[PDB]
């Protein structure tokens, strides 16, 4: 090691907190991948990174936001009603539980949002919302389709985590707002399987066909923004200053004539004798 | 500096090592064998070939004394089947003193949910006996218990000895829009650095085994591993704190048989080409104190020749399989310098990503 | 401003049809029944 | 910009007012023209030009980014008066060139 050099001179920066109302619309997604065999088994029924785009009327001006949603920390349960090919063995049902946190990345085209780089602190006054689980039929070559029934889970706001991947000389931003998951009534039943009244959103239908999980909340983002104040501009940076109107020539002549009172004859004769030239005439004007 | 919040690949271990289909598989010491039928008939036959020819046999509720012929131990003979309960199924234990001599019956077992357990301890076979919910764990005295071959004809499960309460339960009842200024303009400066730092790391594994024999490996994934070391970088002792994790690795499953002693491996994680290692370093040096508002970052970490692990799958009895082969090199994949602003404090986590390239030998 | 990575792991050898145990069943369409026999004796008995 | 938000040079107005006129000579690919050169003094106006995604804000003048602002042409209507001398040797025959 033992080396370090200067890049640029000093710069003017300031700290400023941006408060903004953010609406959050994120629809979950399910892999629901079928493993090999007769079709009874499932490889990994898990949540997928679900991406969407919306436009919201925030602050009176439309803001376009991309939306990626995913969850990590889920509990993966297994099912074995018989290892036989005609029987039902599911390797992993992913279920949201208290050990599971939802991670959500947002990309809004708004001014402060673009300005959120080299940030100091973030506070998110989001609202906890209830997320329910739906029902889906598991494909089987023979036998009735198994189904899900019931359940719900609740999201509660937690720490926001902003990241910056450094590639060459570029910083790829990656925001991730976190929601702790708390399971709640009703409960989850899987037909033709062991689980009865289990709790926790599965990897089958957490959307429940909901349009979008609308969460409205405020966000205060204190970040070190760059600004030169009203400086670093040309010393004459402004609209042209109109020269003042001079005077009405009639009244100017009137005043000039009125000045004849303050004239002394002898001194005027002396001034007349003095030969005024291009220099003397205009020197004292 | 210090925190790390990458932890996925949760696992669930089969509490009773999952179901087991009809076959000749026995309960080892400290392991109950539970039996669940579908239709009546024969349940299990425990044969020592020396003095014991026990046979647990199903009977429907409301069944009187009936004489029937059964192919028990390869010889057809007449036995009596009877029930006393009107709603509870019977699990009767046929006992044969000798092959030539006659055969008796005992151990009436009245339970609605069709679950019953057997064991071997303290110079006695521990067979559940009695009526629910007071079905007891009666004992028969004989010799060479562990040699009993247990050939059964139903679904099964395996439980630990400490869960006699669970066995009893199973038998008795079955399973805004505005902004404000904070501080006035201040002086800052982008600052370059040309420094090389040594890096070292360990690994960890979530070794979750199934509940029972051990031949069923539920899962073996990677653990988040934390360590601390000291380094001499240009005459400056640095206490480097290290946290590791891995994501996006390829997995395998294996089955030498769907039965208790058969080697079953539900899921195993394995680093591969698609795999990336997330590695967090924490240093108290001035450079890592100044790395908060970072403009650019580039790491020139060299390749890391990595050899995979080699341990013997722990099982209760039988030959031990092992893993050997599959080397891996590591290459830089960028750095994520994330900041995590909780309600009061900021957890600042720096994670170098390392792509894992794979190379011979073969695992 | 593009999304970051998400912790995930690929499927765990899901397409492995293991040692289906021996008993009476009905083979469906498009499922070849590969066998693992060891000692002399009857392997399969398919009765219609 | 290859990556990131795109800077934009938006705004900047000026006003053109006449400040004399003199003879000149324009040229074309085939002929030369005896043109009149009108010189206009400038005056910056309320529309300021900014350089988004930077710190040059609230600057005055017309930059060279897109001075036409999508307009096909700027128009200045007015009148000119000239007294040209023609070599006439008679009371009539005033030459027309």
């Amino acid at each position: 090691a033992n080396e370090d050099i200067v890049i640029s001179k000093t710069s003017l920066w300031k700290e400023m907190q941006y408060n903004r109302d953010i609406t959050i619309r994120f629809k979950f997604a399910n892999t629901i991948i079928k493993s090999g065999g007769l079709g009874y088994k499932w490889s990994e029924i898990s949540f997928k990174p679900a991406n969407y785009q919306y436009t919201y009327t925030r602050d009176g001006e439309e803001v376009t936001a991309h939306t990626t949603c995913s969850v990590n920390g889920m509990n993966d349960f297994s099912f074995n009603g018989g290892y036989l090919p005609t029987d039902f063995v599911v390797s992993k049902f992913e279920v949201i539980k208290e050990n599971s946190y939802v991670y959500i990345d947002y990309w809004d085209d708004s001014q402060a949002f673009r300005n959120v780089v080299y940030v100091r602190s973030l506070a998110a006054n989001l609202n906890s919302v209830m997320c329910t689980g739906g029902s889906y039929n598991f494909s089987l070559p023979v036998g009735q389709w198994p189904v899900l029934t019931g359940g719900a889970v609740s999201l509660h706001s937690a720490g926001v985590t902003l990241s910056t991947q450094f590639t060459d000389f570029v910083s790829l931003n990656s925001l991730r707002f976190r929601f702790r998951l708390a399971v709640e009534e009703p409960h989850f039943k899987l037909t033709r399987t062991r689980l009865d009244r289990l709790y926790g959103l599965p990897a089958a239908d957490p959307n429940n066909g909901k349009e979008y999980y609308e969460i409205a909340g405020r966000f205060s983002l204190i970040s070190l923004v760059p600004s030169n104040d009203d400086y670093q501009t040309p010393i004459a940076n402004s609209v042209t200053v109109r020269q003042d109107l001079e005077r009405q020539l009639g009244e100017l002549r009137e005043e000039f004539n009125a000045l004849s009172q303050e004239i002394a004859m002898s001194q005027l004769i002396d001034l007349a004798l003095l030969p005024l030239d291009m220099f003397s005439m205009f020197s004292g004007i | 500096w210090g925190p790390g919040e990458i932890n996925d690949s949760t696992t669930v271990g089969p509490l009773l090592d999952g179901p087991y289909q009809p076959t000749t598989f026995n309960p080892p010491v400290d392991y109950w064998m539970l039996l669940a039928p579908t239709t009546p008939g024969v349940i299990v036959e425990g044969t020592n070939n020396t003095d014991r020819w026990l046979a647990t046999i199903l009977i429907e509720p409301n069944v009187q004394s009936e004489n029937r012929t059964y192919t028990i131990f390869g010889i057809q003979e007449q036995l009596t089947v009877s029930n006393t309960s009107q709603d509870q199924w019977k699990f009767i234990d046929v006992v044969k003193t000798t092959a030539n001599g006659s055969i008796g019956q005992y151990g009436p077992l009245l339970s609605s949910p069709k679950l019953y357990a057997v064991m071997k301890h303290n110079e006695k076979l521990y067979t559940y006996e009695g009526q629910t919910p007071n079905a007891t764990t009666a004992h028969y005295s004989t010799t060479n218990y562990d040699s009993v071959n247990m050939t059964a004809f139903c679904d099964f499960y395996i439980i630990p000895r400490s869960e006699e309460s669970k066995c009893t339960e199973y038998i008795n009842n079955g399973l805004a829009n505005e902004d404000i200024v904070i501080s006035k303009t201040s002086l800052w400066k982008e600052m370059q650095y040309n420094r090389d730092i040594t890096i070292r790391f360990k690994f960890a594994n979530t070794i979750i085994k199934s509940g029972g024999l051990g031949y069923k490996w539920s899962e073996i994934s990677f653990k988040p591993a934390n360590y601390q070391y000291t380094y001499t970088r240009d005459g400056e002792e640095v206490t480097a704190h290290t946290t590791c994790s891995v994501n996006g690795m390829n997995d395998f499953s294996f089955n030498g048989g769907y039965l208790p002693t058969d080697f079953v491996v539900s899921k195993f994680e394995v680093i591969k080409e698609n795999s990336y290692v997330y590695i967090d370093y924490w240093d108290d040096s001035q450079a890592f104190r100044n790395v908060v508002y970072v403009r650019s970052l580039a790491a020139n970490l060299n390749s890391v020749m990595c050899t995979g692990g080699s341990y013997n799958f722990s099982l209760p009895v039988g030959q031990w399989p092992v893993l050997t082969g599959g080397a891996v090199s590591l290459h830089s994949a960028g750095v994520t310098l994330s900041t995590q602003f909780t309600d009061f404090v900021s957890l600042n986590s720096l994670r170098f990503r390392f792509r894992l390239a794979v190379e011979e030998p073969h695992f």
